[PDB]
RNA sequence: ACCUCGGAGCAGAACCCAACCUCCGAGCAGUACAUGCUAAGACUUCACCAGUCAAAGCGAACCUCAAUUGAUCCA
């Protein structure tokens, strides 16, 4: 009784003859690189990757964004060769490299990272947090234009929302200082939603800030179709994620069926869905910027529930499932004396009929 | 009264351990260095020899080590009085 | 297992002759 | 006349207690063994005597994964450096795919 | 109602209002509850002992807070590396 | 060859614990956890009770 | 009855970062004989080519979150000899900055012994700790 | 000649399986003295007695081996 394999056996391609004329793994990290290379392949037997919740990932995902701007890679490569050749000409750089003392201008590499490869990194961070999973039902994009939104609390500092930061709702008390590059022919729709925080509905989300037809960089001039409202994560619930979205529209499109009243303090009205909202405006606009941050409870959230929303604050708690015990035996053989205490409800003395 | 006596004795023993701790650890280091010094003494005198194993060289080394040990004890006895 | 298609998947001493 | 004497030791009852697909509560012993046969995978620990017990409530799954030893495990490291430049090892692993979420957020007070 | 509770003195009433805001209702009531026993005598006694221990603990503001590191060490490092991101020169309100 | 000796605690008195020991070596002095003081204190070898 | 007060008595949080930020998400315990251990929420992973040095931060399901590599022109132009120690120190500083801007400041570094005794990885861990990012992830709660 | 325990074959792929069947062994040894205390769920030499693994918790630094062994009363 045997059964043949359903495909190639793993160590079968090497030849068992002429073993001493083969190259061995002379190290441990060489084998480690080969084994972690091999563990990524789609094998035909049963593997760890099949069972442990990888969401059945192979299926192409729809891009909805701006195209990549065309660059001539030959000229770029020759100019970069020119630049590193000019840096390699200096000899004090060689002294700094040999002498283990040569730092990097972190702000310059920060702005350059924002300039060249940063959009793809922000795309994979936005997909790690599940933004594209809950904003567009899986449809992905790249945040082509950079964006800078900074929050205002005190006098000197800032608390910026980078991709994935943590800002407290006290620091999110007022509207932030939104800036980005734009030309004088473009209109923009700003949109700030919290992916979590809806109480009545599990899959909906709360619209907090919507500005439409931003004339380029004039962020103040847009029409306030939804007024700014601070975040409000509840107490016992965990971390809540707010996300800004910046779309670029070709022609100036107006909408009043999505517009809200001027207080807008009724939570049934702020029941948003970015999938349906992007479905309505599928052709006129396209997403171009993206920023998002974590938000947990502080003592100003009860102020938000008190004087703005006019409600009592709901608190939560992280409960666990009750512990597992077998069926209670009548004669528990060799169990300890505390076996009876696992099945008791109240640890106070009881007197039945007396 | 006997509860007070026991707890007071435990308090006095607890106060008197940290000094016992450091004394015990210093004595641990001292006998460790003394044992390793004896290892290097048994390694030094076996150096000079011809052949082959310790059938003659190690007995001569042990004889010279016995002479050195008796010399150290004699130096101690002369140092005493 | 010995009757499964993946029998002998953990074989290694047919690779080391020493 | 019976020069040999001694081999009267009984069987150890070792082997797999929970096969693939069996629901397992936390702390159930999955397999007893000597001289490692099934290696521990995700949410499976080992005892001193190489038994495999669950660490979560779930369903047992047996797979076959690549074997990379700990770098201080010197005998396995020399067995790794003795392999040729394409071979990998593929031992057998036991996982527990956990069933319950580790908690839920309930509404306790409305104040 | 904790604000008009006259039998408690003003500074310790303020200290209880600050350090026990998680048990204060919308209308300023301080809500204490118990679930230990199954006779309501012992639950009421536990509630009253909670009130007594809160009052006698808040008035002694030299109470020394002993350092714990399991549940607040996370929040300490998160607040520190949230403070590391404060570097501008001009902002207001 | 070996021998089983009783060690008694110094602080937190009365507490004892037994341990094996080589015969020809000198007597033992160890650090051990004494639960009546909930610390590591010194123990002193006293009154060997075996010849194993 | 106020229409604002529908709270729907079980709250569903869909943030994947959530329960491991509450320190109650389960780590993948086990594997107990192979290397590296799978008990982490995030890992530090550095790849040292003969040309470039690249550092990754992964989640244990496999998707990377942030990385700093000398193949990028941004770090390439500002230093010399992308292989050497000061390049790995720069990679550590840039990765620590990039991941503090990502809100992730607990990760595990699990090297081989000869890598942990190397000067490059020592100065990279020093650049990560002096950047504010702390290794040795906290315990699980009711583990 | 043997009376107790462990490993291999008979017993080839869950468990178990005898023989005055064929071969090896054991009645120890070695290092720390947290070889501290408690506590879900399980295995179990086909009964029982015995034996084995162990999540979490309080504290504290940041275990090798295969058998290597003896119940009650009593002292
Ligand atoms: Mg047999
Ligand atoms: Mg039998
Ligand atoms: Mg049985
Ligand atoms: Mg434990």
């Amino acid at each position: 009784r045997r059964t043949p394999p359903l495909g190639p056996m793993p160590n079968s391609d090497i030849d068992l003859s002429n073993l001493e004329r083969l190259e061995k793994y002379r190290s441990f990290d060489r084998y480690r690189r080969r084994a972690e290379q091999e563990a990524q392949a789609p094998h035909w037997w049963r593997t760890y990757r099949e069972y442990f919740g990888e969401k059945t990932d192979p299926k192409e995902k729809i891009d909805i964004g701006l195209p990549p701007p065309k660059v001539s890679r030959t000229q770029q490569l020759l100019e970069r060769k020119q630049a590193i050749q000019e840096l390699r000409a200096n000899v004090e750089e060689e002294r700094a490299a040999r002498l283990r003392t040569a730092s990097v201008p972190l702000d310059a590499v920060r702005a350059e990272w924002e300039r060249t490869c940063g959009p793809y990194h922000k795309q994979r961070l936005a997909e790690y947090y599940g933004l594209y999973r809950d904003l567009f039902h899986g449809a992905t994009f790249v945040p082509r234009v950079p964006l800078h939104v900074a929050y205002a609390v005190g006098e000197d500092d800032l608390m910026p929302v980078y991709c994935g930061n943590e800002v407290t709702p006290t620091e999110a008390a007022q509207a932030p200082e939104v800036t980005y590059e734009a030309e004088e022919g473009s209109l923009w729709t700003l949109l700030l939603t919290s992916l979590d925080g809806h109480l009545l509905e599990p899959d909906a989300e709360y619209l907090h800030w919507l500005l439409t037809n931003i004339p380029g960089n004039r962020v103040a001039e847009g029409q306030v179709t939804c007024p700014y409202l601070p975040p409000f994560p509840a107490r016992g619930s965990g971390i809540h994620r707010l996300a800004f979205l910046l779309f670029k529209q070709d022609q100036p499109i107006d909408f009043s069926e999505d517009a809200r009243p001027s207080p807008c303090y009724q939570l049934a009205q702020r029941t948003f869905r970015t999938f349906d909202f992007y479905k309505k405006h599928q052709e006129t606009m396209t997403p171009a910027g993206l920023s998002f941050f974590q938000c947990r409870w502080d003592d100003s959230v009860t102020y938000i529930f008190h004087q703005l929303l006019d409600m009592r604050e709901p608190v939560f708690e992280f409960v666990r499932p009750p512990p597992y015990h077998p069926k209670q035996k009548r004669f528990p053989h060799r169990q300890p004396l505390r076996y009876l205490d696992r099945y008791r409800d109240s640890h106070e003395p009881t007197y039945g009929i007396y | 009264q006997k509860r007070r006596e026991r707890e007071q004795h435990i308090a006095e023993c607890m106060a008197k351990m940290p000094q016992m701790i450091v004394n015990w650890q210093q004595q641990q280091r001292e006998n460790w260095e003394k044992a390793q010094a004896d290892k290097e003494r048994r390694a030094r005198l076996q150096a000079e020899a011809q052949e082959l194993l310790g059938y003659q060289v190690d007995p001569r080394s042990a004889r010279f080590q016995e002479l050195l040990q008796d010399l150290e004890k004699k130096e101690r006895k002369r140092l005493k009085e | 297992y010995k009757t499964k298609p993946t029998h002998g998947i953990g074989k290694y001493k047919h690779l080391i002759k020493a | 006349s019976s020069k040999n004497l001694g081999g009267k030791s009984s069987g150890r009852r070792q082997g797999i207690k929970k096969m693939e697909g069996h629901y397992v509560h936390a702390g159930n012993i999955i397999a007893t063994q000597r001289h490692f046969r099934w290696h521990p995978g995700a949410h499976v620990g080992v005892g001193k005597n190489k038994c495999l017990y669950a660490l979560e409530e779930g369903i047992v799954r047996y797979t076959k994964e690549v074997y990379v030893p700990h770098p201080r495990n010197t005998e396995a490291v020399d067995l790794i450096t003795r392999l040729p430049k394409g071979a990998v090892l593929y031992k057998t692993f036991v996982h527990v795919v956990p069933a319950k979420p580790e908690g839920t957020f309930k509404l306790v007070a409305m104040l | 109602h904790l604000a008009t509770a006259e039998w408690i003195a003003e500074p310790v009433r303020q200290k209880i209002a600050i350090t026990h805001k998680n048990k204060i209702n919308r209308l300023g009531e301080l809500i204490l509850t118990s679930e230990s026993s199954r006779y309501q005598f012992r639950n009421l006694a536990d509630c009253l002992q909670k009130i007594r221990d809160m009052i006698t603990e808040a008035s002694q503001t030299p109470k020394e807070p002993t350092k714990e590191d399991v549940k607040l060490h996370r929040i300490r490092i998160e607040n520190m590396n949230r403070e590391r991101l404060r570097q501008k020169r001009i902002h207001s309100a | 060859k070996n021998i089983l000796v009783r060690m008694v605690s110094e602080a937190g008195t009365g507490f004892c614990f037994n341990t094996k020991r080589n015969r020809l070596r000198e007597k033992l002095t160890l650090l051990h956890y004494d639960p009546v003081v909930k610390q590591r204190v010194l123990f002193v070898e006293k009154k060997k009770i075996r010849s194993l | 009855p106020v229409e604002n007060e529908a709270v729907a008595p079980e709250f569903t949080n869909r943030n994947p970062r959530n329960l491991e930020l509450l320190s109650v998400a389960r780590k993948e315990r086990g594997w107990r004989t192979v290397f590296p251990s799978r008990e982490f929420w995030h890992r530090l992973r550095v790849i040292r080519t003969q040309h470039h040095v690249e550092a990754l931060v992964e989640h244990q399901n496999g998707k990377v979150v942030v990385s700093a590599s000398t193949r990028e022109w941004a770090i390439k132009k500002h230093l010399y000899s992308t292989r050497n120690v000061v390049a790995c120190e720069s990679i550590g500083r840039v990765l620590a900055q990039r991941c503090l801007e990502a809100g992730i400041n607990f990760m595990v570094y699990q090297p081989t012994p000869w890598e942990a005794a190397s000067d490059s990885m020592k100065r990279l861990q020093s650049a990560m700790t002096e950047g504010g990012v702390v290794l040795r992830e906290p315990q699980r709660i009711y583990e």
